[PDB]
């Protein structure tokens, strides 16, 4: 075929240059019908990409405000390009938000998994933000919730508002916007938040946990909170970032002469990622062993022959999709979590 | 450089001479150089150009 | 009287030796080396 | 990049109609000269560029220019649908018609209208970064086409040199008839033709309806159907400079691998899957039937039959989803066909172009929507028994003077006559010496 | 830097009314004076035109003189007439008669004296005086007599000031008056003398420039006066806004006449073109270059292509880039070199403005010193030569008081004006 | 330490602006004069000393004069972004032009205003404790230009004497040009030029334009790129006075190191890293490639080809990240090099500077940012070319006295332009005598 009157879907997009420190913007197309996509330069009308196929796409994936990997750099959709972008991707990308409080943190794995897989909510925003007295009341937030951490959520799906409020009746606890204005003052909350997050830093009983793409594209993310958390470790700290190759690099350098599949376990970080850092609050407890044995081996079929009820035998593929990356020593705690929270 | 010199008896909507000219000329109306209006003049050079730089 | 093509507009590079205004020049250096001789 | 194209007479401005619609629809400009505002998103692409410019408010207008004597066509395009289309200055009219005389048309009316053309092409030319050719639409069978399309491609000849002009022209049929006199502006126009022209595209009428009525299924077909037929011809040969594809296939591609000898520049043209939506469903349509469907008499637009005679070079060019080792296997099973000959002197007898476009489909039209589809032009020497025929009419109508007294009248010596005649003469022993195998002449 | 405008006769009154109306519409003042403009680039150099009266009202610096009221009365029912100041309508109670004596010897010397107290009283107001400015014609009667009685004045009380004229000449085919040679004739004797920067205009190029440009059907003096008050508006752009390239009448004099004798000058304006092409072709750079040098947008019968260019300018509106403008002028300079005068190294000089007139991107205004305006003066002069050999209207003139010797005067004048064009045109450097 | 800027007429004020937009930026005041409140802390520096005095309260004001005789330009100043910036005293403006005319500005209109300049020119000077030198920014090509800069550097050169003063000037290109009269002007302010000035920097606008089509992918440049260019031109050679650095520059040293005779005072300049910030992230920016590309005509700022002459001296001066090494390692390779010659009476023909401060970047530029960037003064007696073509230029002009009722009106004797057409003709002369070798004297 390739046709160039065939449908497609149209934005305008970002993407930062680290080699320049300049930002740049596009303008995306993704014909949907065959999972082929172009960009071209806003400014001065100059092609970028030409018309190439990509088979890990879907039409689900493309939403505003949301975030995608490209040949191992993240790419930012904010915008609609024409009207028939906006009569296809609208009633599917209505935007509520849904903050949690101090009393439901031991639950919270459970609380995703609702949202997630049973109210049929997708969302890529999540942090943990504590404010002042003043500052919480400006924002607005609910004021029984005050004095303690809380937990927002941009959500996206069809009829958003009702539904959220449909997810509020269903469970206690849960707060959720009723109006544009606080879904538009919450969005401020959690960039404020992005600005300046909240974790325990320099805590050597400390444990960060990455969940890869490939188990949350299957809506497990909150079973694997919960069965972390039942274990018994207490949650401080929770994100929601992408990463791109040169930082999964970084990240990933001392495993070099380790791993025998390494540039594939690289490529399996690529997307929407959510961080973990747990933290005991009592002495006896060490947080890297239990993390450890809670995960299980790191290859999927050993996995499910000797310890059949660990996370990687319950949710892993393969070598390098084996859906969890954790801390393997006792002095990785504060470097991950420098990495991941500081500023 | 020369004039016209025809006489055209018939109105614009029969097909002689100038019936396009006409039909354009009664639709518009009267003569003005200017071809857009209500539109802001543009600032000059230097105020355009030197402006406040980012600190 | 024409003005020309449009590609054909553009700035022609500068080349001394066919410059009109010079030639003096080059003849008064083809002179002064006879006059050194002498 | 760029093409101009120049309309002539009645038949070339009426074809020029359906081109201009259908060149409008596959780029997916409106009649006003603007895309469509629900598609509107900024930036778009340059393959317009070909054949419409922007003056920069977002306004397409295409390089084409309309020239008649008559005003009566013209002045239905400035009163039809697509007025805001063309600029005003491109549409030129004159007062009165050629009367089916070459000689009126050439000497007498065409001499006053013919500097302000040429002043309105070097307009065009002047505002072009990469023009590579002429497009030329006329009908030898009229007077104006004749005489007028002569003139002008003897000035554009010496104006713009070695540009490349490429003629679509429309000859009369072999009895299918409109005039008395046919045959002698035939004779005289192909006389200027044969010097001024790279590339000669044929077409007979009565082909066309043969075609509309045996493949699709049109009992009573007009005129309109024919010139939507020659668009989407047009369309397919130009497709390669405005589409990506694997195999591209320049203006200049075409004089080099299809004309051996600077007198064999004429070509015959079909089109494969002409076909309807009840027969569309009914049916596969893979590379090997159509490439066998190209190669069958019932499929040409020309009335000619080439088992008469040995080709010499062919054009093939596929549009649509088509992969590169589909059109070897075709080609190759098209070599061991003993109905299909070539000349001994010509072993690579062919050339070809893919593009990933597929043809358009038009809202009021007759064809169906097809995945893929073959355009074909092609060398053969069974063309000179079509310049036979129409000398025969000729020396059957100069031996009495039936009409001469007109064009004598008109301006012209009757030694014009016998000219042309040794010319067409010519043509035609190139055409029988060219087709003579070396194992016979040692 | 103020400039005073005098208009004098029909014609002058006449293309007066619509040359305030045009300054008045750029700088945004209602007819009743108060200004409404949008930004402050329209109120930094009004005081170049306008003169400010006590609470927000402004005022023309114009003296409109005429012997009958009938203009004047037209003029004041029009549409902007009541802007003008109501002292500054200076009227006779008897007609000029077509005659250049009674105009400049009878009535003239009779109201001359209240005009140039109006015009001193005008003058001595400027904080600091730019030229005059004088549209009339030079066929009818007032316009030329008292036109040229008033600019001798003026030029004998100021004489360090720019003196400039707007002047209609008759047409060779389209005569509206049987005497106009002698007053012509006349006129252009007084102006070679007085003036020091003449233009000159051809109502049939103003036609020809309405039917094949514009292509209007039924054309009206209305628009012939629009064409003259926007390119008059036009050259005086740079003195009153801001630019890359100052410009000013002083420095148009140094670059344009290279003897005192030869400032005599063509006309023309660029961006013309027709409502109905106006949506097929953008405004650039190279289009308004090419318009400009092209014959049928020039304001005279006589053609460049017989003469040769001895100097030009250019003033441009808008926001454009310089390197466009020097590659034009440097590309038409070399490829049509034999249309220019060879000893001098460079004819054309360029100005750049940032502010085009409203509704327009950009535009330009194009002066010319060419050798071809001797060949109007020349069919003046043998028009001349035919009526005086037979005294043929004669006993007018003689009857108001004239001695035959002026008229011997004028034509000996005129001739060696003709003859001295024709001298630089056939000159060469040997 | 201290210097002070004087701008005449409308290139000079307008190159002002850029300038001095440049150096608040380097320096960091901000247009209203004043600094961050967090700039203030730190170790105590006083680098903007030499061209901003405080007054105590903290707002810094400029050692310069910006003088013009048309009031436009200065009011454009005065009402734009840094009007509080400059003291109001220190932008003068007449009331009319010198409407091209070198006499008007010299004897009639600049006698009137030169008295405020030289009272304001002294009010500076009396405010310094290490003046060294005037810098003066003007065209030759217009009136006010010529006649009142030479009129007010006379007085200055008999109040102040020794004190050097250094000139960067625009002359007239050699084919783009803007007034007829421009010949004369030229020659008359070169005739006073030559007795009062120590070294002049010649620009020409064709060479900018060359190098911001080449360099920079910029088709349509306007003055305000042209005039940065010349900023970073100034504030390179003026960094020397500003920063730390490996071997410093005194501006007494360009003077001692550039003129071997009292009259060989006209330098040739050129800058290295012109280039777009697209380009300039692929390839590295070595101190050899950068030195290579300084002496290729194609980089330099004024149009003359430096393979017609010899070269007698040059000063290089490096700013960023550069090593003495790389620098001896340079200048050694292009000392080898075949089509670099220097006259044999300079056989140590070069002055090194090495500063470690690296180009400023300006937010509305089109320079890229770059560590490093080398900038070039130098003495070369291909420069008797620019002189031949004006004094041509002025003969075919003068042969018919084509303009002068003008001068001879406005005040100026017939025999001056005799007397400076000898001088510029003994300047030829010098020149041509110079450059002939000492070689076979026997
Ligand atoms: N296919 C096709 N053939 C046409 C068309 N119009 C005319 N013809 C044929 O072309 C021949 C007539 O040529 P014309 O175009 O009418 O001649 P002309 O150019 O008008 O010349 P004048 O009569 O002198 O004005 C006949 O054989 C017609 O059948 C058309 O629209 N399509
Ligand atoms: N590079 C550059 N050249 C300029 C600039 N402004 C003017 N010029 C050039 O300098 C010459 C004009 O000199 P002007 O400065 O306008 O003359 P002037 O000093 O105003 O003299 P008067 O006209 O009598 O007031 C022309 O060659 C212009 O191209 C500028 O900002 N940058
Ligand atoms: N372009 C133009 N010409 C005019 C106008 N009014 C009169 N004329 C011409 O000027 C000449 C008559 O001169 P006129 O003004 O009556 O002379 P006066 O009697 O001295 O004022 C004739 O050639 C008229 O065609 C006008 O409004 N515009
Ligand atoms: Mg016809
Ligand atoms: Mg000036």
């Amino acid at each position: 075929a390739r046709s160039l009157q065939d449908p497609r879907l149209s934005f305008y997009c970002e993407q930062y240059d680290h080699i320049a420190h300049r930002m740049n913007h596009y303008v995306l197309q993704f014909y949907f019908e065959d999972r082929t996509v172009e960009i071209r330069e806003v400014t001065k009308n100059r092609l970028h990409l030409k018309r190439a196929h990509f088979p890990h796409l879907n039409r689900d994936d493309f939403k505003v405000g949301s975030s995608l990997s490209l040949l191992g750099g993240v790419i930012k959709l904010t915008a609609y390009a024409d009207e028939v972008t906006r009569e296809l991707c609208g009633e599917r990308g209505e935007v509520t938000a849904v903050m949690f409080g101090e009393q439901l943190l031991p639950q919270l794995g459970r609380c995703l998994a609702v949202l997630t897989e049973e109210c049929g909510f997708v969302a890529l925003e999540m942090q943990m933000a504590w404010l002042p007295v003043e500052t919480a009341a400006a924002y607005g937030v609910p004021p029984d919730l005050v004095e303690g951490r809380i937990v927002v959520v941009k959500c996206a799906n069809t009829n958003a508002l009702q539904r959220g409020i449909d997810f509020m009746a269903r469970m206690p606890g849960a707060r959720a916007a009723e109006s544009v204005e606080e879904v538009g003052r919450w969005e401020q909350i959690v960039e404020k938040a992005k600005e300046q997050p909240v974790a325990i830093l320099g805590d050597p009983n400390s444990t960060v946990v990455i969940i890869k793409p490939h188990a949350l594209q299957k809506l497990a993310g909150g079973v694997i909170v919960q069965q972390l958390i039942d274990a018994g470790l207490e949650i401080s700290g929770i994100s929601l970032t992408n990463m791109t190759s040169q930082q999964a690099n970084e990240l990933l350098k001392p495993y070099k002469g380790v791993l025998p599949d390494f540039p594939d376990t690289m490529r399996s970080l690529m997307g929407t990622v959510w961080v973990l850092q747990f933290v005991s609050l009592d002495e006896g407890v060490d947080v890297v062993s239990v993390a450890r044995e809670v995960c299980g081996p790191f290859d999927p079929v050993i996995a499910k022959e000797l310890r059949p009820t660990s996370i990687r035998a319950r949710f892993g593929v393969d070598r390098a999709h084996n859906a969890v990356h954790c801390c393997d020593l006792h002095e990785e705690g504060p470097l991950y979590s420098n990495f991941f929270f500081r500023p | 450089r020369v004039l016209p010199c025809f006489d055209n008896h018939y109105n614009s909507g029969v097909l002689v001479d100038n019936w396009f000219d006409a039909r354009i000329n009664e639709a518009h109306g009267k003569f003005t150089i200017a071809v857009d209006g209500q539109s802001p003049l543009p600032s000059s050079v230097y105020k355009a150009d030197y402006s406040t730089p980012c600190v | 009287f024409t003005l020309g093509p449009l590609q054909d507009q553009s700035l022609p590079p500068y080349n001394d030796l066919e410059d009109p205004y010079l030639a003096p020049y080059w003849a008064r250096r083809e002179m002064l080396i006879r006059e050194t001789a002498e | 990049r760029e093409a101009i194209c120049i309309h002539i007479g009645q038949a070339g401005c009426q074809v020029g109609n359906a081109c201009w619609e259908l060149f409008c629809l596959e780029h997916g400009i409106q009649p006003d000269g603007a895309m469509p505002s629900d598609k509107t998103i900024g930036v778009e692409d340059d393959a317009f560029n070909t054949f419409f410019s922007e003056t920069g408010a977002g306004k397409h207008v295409p390089r084409a220019v309309f020239l008649d004597l008559e005003p009566t066509v013209v002045d239905e395009v400035r009163t039809g649908t697509y007025r805001q289309l063309f600029h005003p200055e491109q549409l030129i009219s004159g007062k009165e018609d050629a009367a089916n005389n070459y000689a009126r048309g050439h000497y007498t009316i065409g001499k006053e209208i013919v500097d302000l053309c040429l002043d309105r092409i070097r307009k065009l030319a002047d505002n072009c970064t990469g023009l590579q050719g002429f497009l030329v639409y006329h009908a030898v069978g009229g007077g104006t086409g004749s005489g007028l399309g002569a003139l002008l491609l003897e000035r554009l000849s010496v104006d713009y040199g070695k540009k490349s002009k490429l003629g679509y022209t429309v000859y009369p049929s072999p009895q299918v008839s409109t005039a008395v006199v046919e045959p002698y502006n035939s004779v005289l126009s192909t006389h200027s033709l044969l010097e001024h022209t790279d590339v000669a595209a044929m077409l007979d009428n009565e082909a066309i309806y043969d075609l509309t009525r045996r493949n699709l299924d049109i009992e009573r077909p007009t005129y309109t159907n024919l010139n939507r037929l020659i668009g989407q011809v047009v369309s397919s040969l130009t497709a390669s400079l405005r589409f990506d594809g694997a195999l591209n296939v320049d203006l200049t591609e075409f004089q080099t691998n299809l004309v051996p000898y600077p007198r064999i520049h004429f070509v015959l043209t079909s089109y494969a899957p002409v076909i309807s939506a009840e027969k569309a469903y009914h049916e596969q349509l893979s590379v090997s039937e159509i490439s066998n469907a190209v190669f069958e008499p019932a499929s040409m637009m020309t009335k000619c039959d080439p088992r008469h005679g040995k080709y010499m070079a062919c054009c093939l060019m596929y549009r649509g989803d088509v992969v590169p080792k589909d059109v070897n296997a075709a080609v190759a099973t098209i070599k061991t066909k003993r109905t299909i000959q070539f000349v001994d002197w010509s072993p690579t007898g062919f050339k070809c172009g893919i593009n990933y476009q597929p043809p358009t489909v038009v809202p009021g039209g007759d064809l169906a929507k097809v995945q893929r589809a073959v355009c074909m032009i092609a060398n053969s020497t069974a063309i000179a028994e079509v310049f036979a025929r129409i000398d025969h009419k000729f020396d059957l109508m100069y031996s009495k003077r039936a009409f001469v007294h007109w064009y004598v009248g008109e301006g012209m010596e009757e030694g014009e006559f016998s000219e042309a005649r040794e010319d067409l003469a010519a043509l035609e022993k190139d055409y029988e010496e060219v087709g003579a195998e070396s194992a016979d002449m040692d | 830097r103020e400039i005073v405008c005098v208009q004098a006769g029909q014609c002058g009154n006449q293309i007066g009314s619509k040359f305030w109306e045009v300054i008045s519409d750029e700088h945004g003042v209602d007819p009743t004076g108060t200004y409404q403009g949008d930004s402050d680039l329209q109120l930094e150099r009004i005081n170049v035109y306008f003169d400010e009266a006590t609470g927000g009202r402004y005022v023309p610096r114009s003296v409109l003189i005429d012997l009958e009221p009938g203009t004047m009365d037209s003029v004041r029912a029009g549409p902007y007439g009541q802007i003008f100041r109501p002292d500054n309508f200076i009227f006779g109670q008897s007609g000029a008669g077509n005659n250049w004596a009674k105009g400049h010897y009878t009535e003239g010397a009779e109201l001359i004296d209240s005009v140039l107290d109006v015009c001193c009283k005008e003058a001595e107001s400027c904080d600091c005086l730019q030229g005059f400015q004088i549209c009339h014609s030079l066929g009818g009667g007032t316009g030329s007599g008292m036109g040229t009685l008033l600019i001798s004045k003026l030029r004998e009380q100021y004489p360090d000031r720019i003196m400039m004229t707007f002047s209609i000449i008759p047409s060779p085919k389209v005569s509206d008056t049987v005497v106009e040679p002698y007053n012509t004739t006349l006129s252009v004797h007084q102006l070679v003398e007085n003036s020091d920067e003449s233009m000159c205009i051809d109502n049939e190029a103003l036609y020809d420039i309405c039917f094949r440009t514009l292509k209007l059907t039924t054309p009206t003096f209305g628009d012939l006066n629009h064409l003259v008050s926007a390119v008059v508006s036009g050259v005086t752009c740079c003195l009153r806004f801001p630019g890359q390239l100052n410009s000013d009448l002083r420095k148009l004099a140094v670059n344009l006449v290279p003897f005192p004798r030869l400032h005599f000058f063509m006309m023309g304006f660029a961006p013309l073109t027709s409502r109905g092409s106006q949506q097929y072709r953008g405004l650039s750079v190279p289009e308004l270059t090419q318009q400009m040098f092209d014959a049928k947008n020039m304001m005279q019968a006589a053609d460049p292509r017989h003469g040769r260019y001895l100097t030009a300018s250019a003033l441009f509106r808008g926001r454009m880039s310089t390197k466009e403008v020097d590659e034009q002028m440097l590309n038409v300079q070399n490829k049509n070199s034999s249309y220019f005068i060879e000893w001098i190294p460079n004819n054309i000089k360029s100005s750049v403005c940032d502010i085009p007139p409203k509704g327009l991107k950009m535009a330009v205004t194009f002066i010319g010193n060419n050798t071809c305006i001797q060949e109007m003066f020349r069919r003046v002069g043998e028009q001349f030569t035919l009526m005086f050999r037979r005294k043929a209207f004669l006993h007018w003139y003689t009857g108001e008081g004239m001695d035959e010797m002026e008229f011997t005067e004028a034509e000996s004048n005129m001739n060696d004006l003709v003859s001295e064009y024709q001298q630089y045109q056939d000159a060469t450097i040997e």
